[PDB]
């Protein structure tokens, strides 16, 4: 009996932490729409419906969303997919030209400048010999004054060429399910109260993740997965201030956003089979794009996050908010893509509050850039086509991305400012539950059996 | 739980239970190891990495005593310095994760012992079938 | 905030000896950064993560400590190592331990 | 190599402003943050603020808000994507502000945080009189 | 052109686990070679402890070493380590890492005196 | 040499020695057969060619008497016209290269004989387990 | 006296990127699985024939 032999057991359930590639999966309802008016349901496998969310019991795994993988892979996949949906579309190289711009026909005061500038310019037709004179509308944030007369040019025309987006492919998010390949499994921490780091006492394995719709937002991340009961803040280190603070709250705050300026698109032929989509007439009043939120629900959710943030900073602590301290445009405001057009909306109305230890609606004005340079590359800019009609959208605000100021010198107050920063902090708000492990079979173990000859 | 009494459920379900209970459910963790214009390269390298890992495991088994027996007694003994615990305690007391944490050091010498034992059994069987 | 305290202040030693510089935090459970700054020069990192050394740091520097109490041990004191030494926690700095030639 | 070249020393009148340029070269500038620190004589170090150049997101110290402003200039050309320039503008100068200012970058290792500043500029002396 | 350099203690207490580690440069570990440990008590002759191979040989030691010697190769760091559990003060010896090849132990280590003392 | 006495070293090391000496070292040549934006196609076709060759060899073995036994006595006889040499001489006198040069003609008939022998053994075992 | 470039009536030209440099880094060639590279380690060897070592 004490003459112990060894035995190999193949298919032993045991895993290790690993970092491998992943597996795209899209729902078949987005596959029902023909010719991919959203990106890549052909570059992504159809999701098998209701897959195996088999529970695991008496199992303690340590999760770490901050040093997590697959959020880097999601960032790389979305970047490469955004690049791969532009190579069919038309380059706007001949549009870099001297623009004769004036103000739009409007009873403008001298104080408030016109946001829209009308611009007429030469443009090549389909025929190489004949050029035409054509006009359009642009925003202040897309033209600069090259240098009596007043003549402009586009902003990107001395750093990079621009690619006009195809009006077929829309940027609205379809949900992406991530799946592990063979020999790997995705452990989902199903704990209710879980601050992103440490042992999760109630995990469950899975083959495919939930629907992760890729939204693009800097502050006030949109349509994410809200928490179960409480309002959970997450940080890599709360005492550190260089790391952001991902706030995920329970009740989603309804936001309404609209451009009320009615637009008419206009097809200008750059060349043979080259269509450019300019802005024609402003049918109706010239108004300003804006976003609304409910005053009472926003005050209530700020009370909830104050009640939760006082846990990490003591009870008798004053907590106040401020707006963004500065920088580039798309980190001061909060930016998003509503209906296939980009909004950059001011957030000073949402963060002027202080909090002591004891039917209206907030409107906030936006600005609309027609060109974008997201992810801040060296040589790419996307032109966006103007869309018809008055444009509105309703969304569920899910979480914030906050940042503590570097408070020293014995202050009771600790202020918070919304900071966008990297885009990965969006996906880290939706990949905190999951991790990827590699199954290793063929464990070995001593027992009392000897192989006979 | 639901699988109490008739102790089975889906794969990695026994991973929380003790290794004695988990030993009766090994066919599915063996099963869910193979089956499951530039993204095709990612899909293909995932699939061939899966079959390469599976073929490496089947070749590591095949050079030992068991091709596909999935439970193999063999002829190498056990150094009691490695386990240094009560034998029947570990099948009612330990998970496979904790056991793999225990014998993390004592690895890769066992495999060479298995290869030596299998080659010795092969030359003994060759001699036995030769003199007959 | 975090109040940091450099307890030896001025330390008077001779070359070839060993030295131990103590720093004390106001809040435990964190990392610690040790900086060397010679006279009239650029400061230079020595210890991050309370036990690790940077590039070009000789291993005679040993950072240690836990909780609120941290040590910096410099064995085999060269003449060049007589400098000011600072501790860092996330933004707050100790006022500096000055190593003096005896 | 990682190089942080500052501008030369300066003598400014009280109440005026000053702008210090920190030119970084030898790494991808759109990745690592840039911190600004000061050294006042007989006061030790004092951190000012950090700036992430990918969108220029800044954060200033609490006792210095309203008086400082940090900008950046990226490199927009596909041939030299590495170099970049941070700018710290310090306004409302007092005689207490006579000090030496530094721009710093963190290390590049795994367990390196953000505040263990590995690479340091040569320093810039600012005298108010 | 091969260069072997030992590293580890030279002064240990008896009834403990001794372990050295020899770094290898100038060539590769996974060659037609036995990376070996050979010792020598002071003033006396040599004493071959054992070897390990860069191929897939099982390591074979001197049976006088009483199965307390485990030489472990580290191909990812070009090293190979001696072990000696439950040492005595009579095990004081110069230790040598070497390389058996088609010639007999061409490049040695310098050899360091491990003086086991209590 | 270095591996004298305990006759082993790395793979293809026994390729110079006689086939009797090389027969004791076969596990590593079996081992070093599987493991090891347009260049990914070259890497992938190399990897799948390697696993296709390994699977063809394992299937050629599996239709014979031995799945993974790696040394297989079998039931087909040997025509002495093929070898036409002294039996114990070739295990102390010939390399595997020279032996493969010798029986280059006498190939691909042996494999059909092996398949006939294995199918005959299978139908005999089916009859034996049928009448019992 | 007016000139043109030499290539402008046979082909277009691609300017090299000043990022990528043409200095040689050493390339090691390796065989895949199921193949091995035999290196003739003979001192005196004229490229053709039997290499004894
Ligand atoms: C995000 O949203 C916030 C919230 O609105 C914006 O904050 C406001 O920004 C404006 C300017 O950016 C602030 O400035 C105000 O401008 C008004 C118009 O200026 C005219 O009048 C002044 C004389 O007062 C002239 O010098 C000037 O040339 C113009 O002719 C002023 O009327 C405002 O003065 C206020 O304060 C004085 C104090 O004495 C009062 O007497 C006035 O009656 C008046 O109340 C002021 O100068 C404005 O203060 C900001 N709002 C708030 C609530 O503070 C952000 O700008 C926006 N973000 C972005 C990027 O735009
Ligand atoms: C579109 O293309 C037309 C055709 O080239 C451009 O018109 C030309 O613009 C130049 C530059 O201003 C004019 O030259 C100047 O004209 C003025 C007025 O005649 C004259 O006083 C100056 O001495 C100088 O000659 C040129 O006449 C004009 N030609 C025509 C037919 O209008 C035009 O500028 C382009 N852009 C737009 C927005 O139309
Ligand atoms: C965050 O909120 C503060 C207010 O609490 C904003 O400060 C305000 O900033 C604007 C411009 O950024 C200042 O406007 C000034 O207007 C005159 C009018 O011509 C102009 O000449 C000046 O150059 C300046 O633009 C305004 O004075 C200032 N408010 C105060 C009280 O000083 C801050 O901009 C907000 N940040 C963001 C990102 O929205
Ligand atoms: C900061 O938060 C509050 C939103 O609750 C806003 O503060 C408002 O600031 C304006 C400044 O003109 C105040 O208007 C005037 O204030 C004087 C008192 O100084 C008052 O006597 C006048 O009748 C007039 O209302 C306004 O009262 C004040 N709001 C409150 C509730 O006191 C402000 O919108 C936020 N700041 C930013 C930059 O958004
Ligand atoms: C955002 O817009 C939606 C538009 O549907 C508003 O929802 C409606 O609000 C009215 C006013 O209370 C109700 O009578 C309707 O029943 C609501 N309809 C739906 C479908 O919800 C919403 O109130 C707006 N929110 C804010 C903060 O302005
Ligand atoms: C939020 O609601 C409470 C309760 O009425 C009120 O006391 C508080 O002032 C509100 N906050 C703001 C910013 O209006
Ligand atoms: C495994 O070996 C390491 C030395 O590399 C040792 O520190 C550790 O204690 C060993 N594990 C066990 C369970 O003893
Ligand atoms: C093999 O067959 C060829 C004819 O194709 C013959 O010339 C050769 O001699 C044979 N080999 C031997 C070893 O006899």
């Amino acid at each position: 009996a004490e003459n112990l032999w060894v035995t190999v057991y193949y298919g032993v359930p045991v895993w290790k932490d690993a970092e491998t590639t992943l597996f795209c999966a899209s729902d078949a309802k987005a596959y029902e729409t023909e010719k991919h008016n959203v990106w890549a349901t052909h570059a992504c496998v159809p999701t098998d419906p209701n897959p195996q969310e088999i529970h695991l019991e008496n199992v303690t795994e340590e999760f770490n969303m901050w040093k997590n993988n697959m959020v880097e892979q999601m960032h790389t996949d979305i970047i490469s997919l955004w690049d791969q949906s532009l190579k069919p579309c038309v380059k706007l190289t001949p549009l870099c030209v001297t623009l004769q711009c004036t103000n739009v026909t409007n009873n403008i005061t001298d104080d408030m400048r016109g946001e829209l500038k009308n611009c007429s310019f030469n443009m090549t037709t389909e025929l190489r010999d004949k050029k035409q004179k054509v006009y359009s509308l642009f925003y202040r944030l897309d033209v600069v004054q090259i240098n009596s007369n007043k003549e402009y040019r586009l902003i990107n025309c001395n750093t990079s060429a621009c690619t006009q987006a195809c009006p077929k492919v829309s940027f609205e998010p379809i949900p992406i399910h991530y799946c592990a390949p063979a020999g790997f499994a995705i452990l989902k921490c199903k704990d209710k109260k879980f601050n992103g780091t440490g042992p999760c006492p109630s995990v469950s394995t899975v083959q495919c993740t939930h629907g992760i719709k890729p939204v693009v937002s800097t502050q006030l991340l949109l349509n994410g997965s809200l928490a179960e009961e409480e309002v959970m803040i997450r940080s890599e280190n709360i005492t550190n201030n260089a790391k952001n603070i991902l706030v995920q709250f329970n009740t989603p705050v309804q936001i309404n956003c609209t451009r009320p300026n009615n637009n008419t698109r206009k097809s200008i032929r750059i060349g043979p089979g080259q269509a450019f989509y300019a802005t024609g007439d402003i049918i109706g009043d010239i108004r300003q794009a804006h976003c609304n939120v409910s005053k009472a629900t926003w005050n209530e959710t700020l009370g909830k996050v104050v009640k939760q943030l006082r846990k990490h900073f003591g009870n008798n602590t004053i907590i106040r908010f401020a707006n963004s301290s500065g920088g580039d445009l798309e980190v001061t405001t909060h930016s998003f893509n509503c209906g296939g057009e980009f909004f950059y909306c001011n957030t000073s109305g949402l963060f002027n509050s202080t909090w002591i230890s004891n039917n209206d609606s907030i409107t906030l004005p936006c600005r609309i850039k027609q060109i974008i340079n997201m992810w801040q590359r060296i040589g790419q800019c996307m032109y966006a086509p103007p869309i018809q009609g008055v444009i509105r959208c309703v969304s569920n605000i899910t979480g914030l991305i906050l940042t503590r100021d570097g408070g020293s010198t014995n202050s009771t107050t600790e202020t918070f400012r919304p900071g966008g920063g990297d885009m990965r902090d969006n996906w880290r708000s939706e990949l905190y539950k999951y991790k990827v492990v590699k199954i290793e079979p063929l464990g070995v173990a001593p027992t009392r059996c000897k192989r006979r000859v | 739980a639901v699988g109490i009494g008739a102790v089975f459920l889906g794969f990695l379900g026994a991973a929380g239970s003790t290794m004695g209970a988990a030993s009766m459910t090994l066919t599915v963790q063996a099963r869910n190891l193979l089956s499951g214009t530039v993204w095709g390269i990612k899909q293909l390298q995932a699939r061939v990495l899966a079959v390469e890992r599976y073929l490496r495991d089947q070749q590591l088994l095949g050079i030992w005593g068991c091709s596909g027996k999935l439970i193999c007694c063999t002829n190498v003994p056990w150094n009691s310095s490695w386990s240094n615990r009560n034998l029947s305690e570990i099948w009612d007391n330990m998970t496979w994760l904790q056991w793999d944490k225990e014998i993390s050091n004592y690895t890769q010498i066992i495999y060479g012992l298995l290869e030596e034992s299998q080659n010795q059994q092969e030359k003994n069987e060759q001699d036995l079938l030769a003199l007959d | 905030e975090i109040v940091l305290t450099q307890s030896p202040g001025i330390l008077s030693l001779s070359p070839g000896e060993t030295a131990t510089l103590f720093c004390k935090a106001s809040q435990g459970g964190n990392a610690m950064t040790w900086y060397q700054k010679r006279r009239g020069q650029v400061p230079r990192l020595l210890i991050y993560d309370t036990s690790r050394r940077a590039s070009g740091v000789p291993d005679r520097f040993v950072g240690s400590g836990s909780g609120t109490d941290f040590f910096l041990t410099i064995n085999k004191l060269d003449r060049e190592d007589f400098a000011v030494y600072y501790c860092q926690q996330f933004e707050f700095f100790g006022l500096g331990s000055e190593l003096e030639v005896h | 190599q990682v190089q942080l070249v500052q501008s030369g020393a300066v003598i400014k009148t009280p109440g005026s402003s000053v702008k210090i340029s920190c030119r970084a070269s030898g790494y991808n500038f759109r990745d690592y943050s840039i911190h600004w620190v000061r050294l006042i004589p007989d006061k030790g170090f004092e951190w000012i603020g950090w700036i992430k150049p990918l969108w220029g997101a800044v954060s200033y110290a609490r006792q210095l808000q309203g008086r400082v402003s940090m900008t950046r200039q990226l490199s927009q050309d596909p041939d030299d994507p590495d170099w970049g320039v941070a700018y710290m503008e310090f306004s409302g100068l007092t005689p207490a502000d006579t000090a030496e200012y530094f721009c710093v970058r963190r290390g590049s290792c795994d367990y390196c945080g953000d505040f263990p500043w590995q690479y340091w500029g040569q320093g810039t002396v600012v005298v108010v009189s | 052109q091969v260069q072997l350099v030992e590293s580890g203690p030279g002064l240990v207490r008896p009834s403990e686990t001794l372990s050295l580690t020899c770094a290898v440069s100038g060539a590769s570990i996974r060659t037609k070679a036995w990376w070996s440990w050979i010792r020598q008590p002071p003033g006396k002759g040599l004493e071959w402890i054992g070897y390990v191979s860069g191929g897939w040989d099982l390591p074979n030691y001197n049976p006088s070493l009483k199965n307390r010697v485990i030489i472990l190769k580290d191909t990812s760091l070009n090293q190979f380590s001696l072990r000696l559990t439950s040492v005595t003060a009579a095990d004081t010896a110069l230790y040598y890492c070497a390389r058996e090849g088609p010639e007999d132990f061409d490049v040695w280590g310098p050899g360091f005196l491990v003086t086991v003392s209590s």
